[PDB]
């Protein structure tokens, strides 16, 4: 059976850097915890399903490779996305009064 | 009349390799032909010119119309710009003036008016690549 | 849907058919029966003294290299000759 | 008047039909399966233009060549007039020398 | 790189936005409208406009150019002259030092083939290959290379630098099996006995200045000697070398390749030598 | 136990190898049961479009025959008398009642016979625009990479809805190592589908790949293309075909 579609709005958690250097510590522990390098695939694996599983949002094949640090990785948790289609950003974006927009679709 | 044999390494010897062999490591270089391989590590400049499937530094030269000359380094990966402004500065003492110059974004290539095929290949090399 | 097997050489020896009208000359002699051997080996199921001129191909083989092609004696004999004339 | 009253019949396309869907498939026989296979070999056609192009005086040339005798009598004897009309139009016609 | 990154922001690819690159793409022109049409680029009436214009070559009734310049012999017999793909000296040390061919083992036409050094093409009149003095001021490389011809520059290069060169005769249907062997393996064939040079290169094959591979093997070392001496090198003692099997190891001036024997069958599929035993095809395969 | 692949050929020295999630299709969550790495010269080439639409082009068109054909005014029937004097008549000159001009006469410069539109396009060309296809999949995040193709069942919907629940394409192309070892639940799956497409690696190909929305490749099929399409790149010129013996080259 097919579960319920997984919104893809994410908005990034406010304690983000505390959680993601809690996952690191129980992943990988040196000071500057943001330079640890992900070059190996266990870790690198290990941390972004974590990550994923918790935040319901991973990184995706395209911006795989670029995940090269604790830091890339936190750039990419901490921008937001949003779901919502052209019509409600167009609508709930303060249209003037003489302004009206209707879909069809 | 027919006596088989297993003399087959003299027919193995005859085979011919479908993949280009990598160079030998000789002791002392540039190579008695002049070749050299690229340094490592790698230089970190913006760009990387890989050499070609041969192991040559992919400078060519190219005619058209009988009188246009250029010279075209092929298979560059980076910052084309940066290579670009690199062969300028390289290039315009030699001319006296600023050499013109195509920069195809796509194919990752760069175009100079002029031959300079054995000078870029040279100051590619300095650079190590 | 799913794609159909993918197109592969039919493997050992084709042997066709002699009795068979519209089977080209060139798969019949043997000269097709050498390639099958030398692309298929003892697979190919050719006796493999058959590769070799038999005795009639031999003699054929022999009178044109005596024709054609002189010895090595022959052709310095002709060359000294040759030289001795010109000179 | 040279224009039709109706709309025409309205014209459906499954763009998911087998052979759609499977197009192109083992187009690079050679270059991923050893090069067994040349990608010409899947061409299904005219024996004598299967992977092989020419103008129309070479296409009739090798259609001669290759089944002119299993051609039909009136056919080959369009196909010879036709050869020699062709070659007649390309070595004698022409802006061009 | 930031192509990628385009990418990924960009709409998918696929069969309804793909493009030609500009420029590879010409418009075509066809005989429509006010500018291309009417004459349609013909021209005003006559022959050339009706597209019966005289021949290319045709000068209008004067003898044309190319009949009234005399003949002469400039291409009598150009195929049947043998031709040699020459193998400069800078070549060859390109190919050792870029491994594709190995000076560990003797270097004949198979060896350059399959190191595509060099292209021979026995269909157009190639009866091998030349040795080139071409580079011989940088060779530095000790080989024992069989070649067809060799200026004496290139001999006397190969040879200071300690390696031996030997030139040999191949007619047209052992160098087309000797540059491409496995072709010939999968015809199926005994290997046949290589030809002697034709009475006009006998001598070219049989002096020793030449390193003829059917010249006598005693007058090696005082051409050897003459070559060290007019050029400035000592003579290196090539016996005391460790390769000197390698660079003594010449094939039978009847024999195409090495290791094999002229009416062996290669079976390429079971890796195997069938070796004829009857004695008329021994003889003949001998002869 | 993460299913993690490394990059069996050797990876250029200023390349770092691109990286995808490796998936499953035996459950509708389990979309990172591991980590591949992906030859960047195969997976991260340059975007070359204008490649992909040569290639696209030439498996559109070096197939075709067009089996179109007209008579010319020879091979109509008839038409062999003059229909009326040249002169006297006061009608207009005509040798035959088939020229083109007439009707029922031939045709000028209709198609003729079966004519082949055939061309090869360089086979590093060809190489190269599987390379930027698969490129392409993977930087817009087309591209999943399976650990196999098994799934619990053979049933189409648990298929479709499986597409539908990881976001994937209104199409899908799935693509196993070899036709025999194609897992007969994804067999039996895709037989019944129309925009689910199953091939082997060996029928991977630009057009199907751009046809399609998503492309899933197994590890095995993942592994065999890097080292099919990187064989193109470092190989000699041919000495003769390729199906012929070579030292190396199975
Ligand atoms: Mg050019
Ligand atoms: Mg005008
Ligand atoms: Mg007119
Ligand atoms: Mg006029
Ligand atoms: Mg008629
Ligand atoms: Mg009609």
């Amino acid at each position: 059976v097919c579960p319920p579609l997984r919104s893809r709005a994410y908005t990034p958690p406010e304690d983000l850097q505390s959680r993601l250097e809690s996952y690191v510590k129980e992943v990988f522990l040196p000071s500057n915890w943001q330079d640890i390098s992900l070059e190996d695939s266990r870790l690198k694996f290990n941390l972004l399903a974590h990550l994923a599983d918790d935040l319901g949002h991973v990184v995706p094949n395209s911006r795989l490779h670029q995940m090269c640090r604790v830091r890339d990785v936190l750039d990419f948790y901490n921008v937001p996305i949003q779901d919502r289609s052209k019509f409600d950003e167009l609508s709930a974006s303060n249209l003037p009064p003489n302004l009206k927009i209707t879909w069809s679709y | 009349f027919v006596e088989s044999v297993d003399e087959y390494q003299f027919v193995e010897r005859l085979l011919p390799a479908t993949r280009i062999p990598d160079p030998p490591k000789h002791e002392h270089y540039p190579t008695p032909s002049g070749w050299q391989p690229p340094r490592d590590p790698p230089p970190n400049l913006p760009y990387f010119v890989r050499r070609s499937r041969m192991h040559n530094i992919p400078v060519y030269k190219d005619i058209t119309h009988g009188n246009r000359q250029m010279t075209v380094i092929r298979k560059v990966e980076g910052d084309i710009w940066a290579l670009q402004k690199d062969v300028e500065d390289f290039l315009s003492p030699l001319l006296g003036k600023t050499p013109v110059t195509q920069v195809n974004e796509v194919t990752g290539t760069l175009r100079i008016k002029g031959y300079f095929d054995q000078e870029l290949k040279a100051w590619l090399l300095e650079k190590g690549f | 849907y799913r794609a159909r097997p993918p197109p592969r050489r039919r493997p050992g020896p084709r042997w066709p058919d002699p009795e068979d009208l519209l089977t080209p000359r060139w798969q019949l002699g043997p000269r097709y029966a050498a390639k099958q051997f030398a692309r298929y080996g003892a697979a190919s199921g050719v006796v493999p003294g058959s590769l070799w001129p038999s005795p009639e191909q031999l003699r054929e083989l022999e009178a044109e290299e005596r024709e054609w092609y002189p010895s090595l004696a022959t052709m310095q004999e002709s060359l000294r000759v040759k030289q001795l004339a010109e000179e | 008047i040279g224009i039709r009253l109706t709309l025409p019949p309205p014209k459906v396309v499954d763009r998911w039909n087998e052979k759609r869907a499977m197009f192109g498939v083992y187009d690079n026989i050679g270059i991923l399966g050893n090069f067994e296979k040349h990608p010409k070999e899947l061409i299904r056609g005219p024996i004598w233009l299967r992977g092989w192009k020419g103008n129309e005086l070479q296409r009739c040339i090798r259609k001669r060549k290759m089944v002119g005798s299993r051609m039909f009598a009136d056919d080959l004897h369009n196909l010879n007039k036709r050869i020699r009309y062709l070659y007649k139009h390309f070595n004698r016609h022409g802006k061009f020398r | 790189a930031r192509a990628l990154d385009l990418l990924r922001g960009l709409p998918r690819v696929s069969l309804a936005n793909l493009k030609p690159n500009p420029g590879s793409k010409k418009p075509e022109r066809r005989p429509r409208g006010r500018r291309r049409g009417r004459k349609c680029g013909r021209g005003h009436k006559g022959e050339r406009q009706r597209g019966t214009r005289p021949r290319l070559g045709f000068e209008g009734g004067q003898t044309p150019f190319y009949i009234r310049i005399p003949k002469y012999g400039f291409n009598e017999g150009h195929s049947f002259r043998r031709q040699y793909k020459p193998l400069s000296l800078n070549r060859l040390q390109y190919l050792i030092d870029l491994g594709r061919v190995d000076p560990s083992q003797p270097i004949d036409l198979t060896q350059l083939v399959n190191g595509r050094g060099v292209t021979i093409q026995p269909l157009k009149r190639d009866y091998g290959v030349q040795l080139v003095e071409e580079g011989a001021d940088t060779f530095t490389a000790k080989v024992n290379i069989e070649v067809q011809l060799a200026s004496e520059l290139a001999i006397a290069a190969i040879e200071k630098n300690g390696g031996v060169v030997t030139t040999a005769f191949y007619d047209p249907r052992s160098l087309d099996i000797v540059c491409k062997p496995v072709p010939f393996f999968l015809r199926g064939q005994p290997i046949p006995k290589r030809m002697l040079p034709p009475e006009e290169l006998v001598p070219y094959y049989t002096d020793a200045k030449n390193r003829g591979y059917l010249a006598d093997p005693a007058k090696f070392p005082e051409a050897r000697l003459e070559l060290a001496r007019k050029y400035g090198y000592i003579l290196p003692d090539i016996t005391k070398d460790e390769l000197f099997k390698m660079l003594c190891t010449r094939k039978d001036p009847r024999q195409i390749f090495f290791g094999l024997a002229p009416g062996w069958v290669v079976n390429m599929a079971d890796k195997k030598i069938l070796k004829p035993t009857d004695e008329n095809l021994l003889k003949y395969y001998t002869s | 136990e993460p299913v993690l692949r490394k990059v069996e050929l050797p990876v250029p020295t200023h390349r770092r190898p691109v990286q995808a999630w490796v998936e499953s299709l035996r459950g509708f969550e389990q979309e990172r049961v591991g980590l591949a790495d992906l030859h960047p010269d195969v997976f991260a080439t340059a975007p070359r479009l204008d490649i992909l639409h040569q290639v696209a082009m030439w498996q559109k068109n070096f197939k075709r025959i067009s089996y179109a054909k007209t008579k010319t005014r020879a091979e109509v029937r008839g038409g062999g008398r003059k229909p009326w004097p040249q002169k006297g008549t006061g009608r207009a000159r005509h040798g035959s009642i088939r020229s083109p001009l007439w009707r029922g006469g031939g045709v000028a410069h209709g198609p003729r016979g079966p004519t082949s539109y055939y061309y090869m396009l360089p086979m590093k060309v060809r190489a190269l625009g599987l390379k930027v296809a698969l490129t392409v999949k993977l930087a817009q995040d087309d591209l999943h990479i399976m650990d196999s193709l098994e799934l619990p069942t053979g049933d189409p919907q648990y298929l479709t809805e499986l597409a539908h629940y990881r976001r994937w394409g209104d199409s899908v192309l799935l693509v196993d190592l070899t036709h025999e070892e194609m897992p007969q639940s994804i067999v039996e799956a895709t037989s019944r589908l129309k925009t689910f497409n199953l091939i082997p690696a060996v029928g991977l190909n630009v057009h199907s790949m751009l046809k399609h929305q998503t492309l899933v490749l197994t590890l095995p099929t993942v592994a065999f293309l890097e080292d099919k399409l990187l064989w193109q790149d470092s190989r000699y010129r041919p000495l003769y075909p390729f199906s012929l013996p070579y030292s190396d080259f199975p």
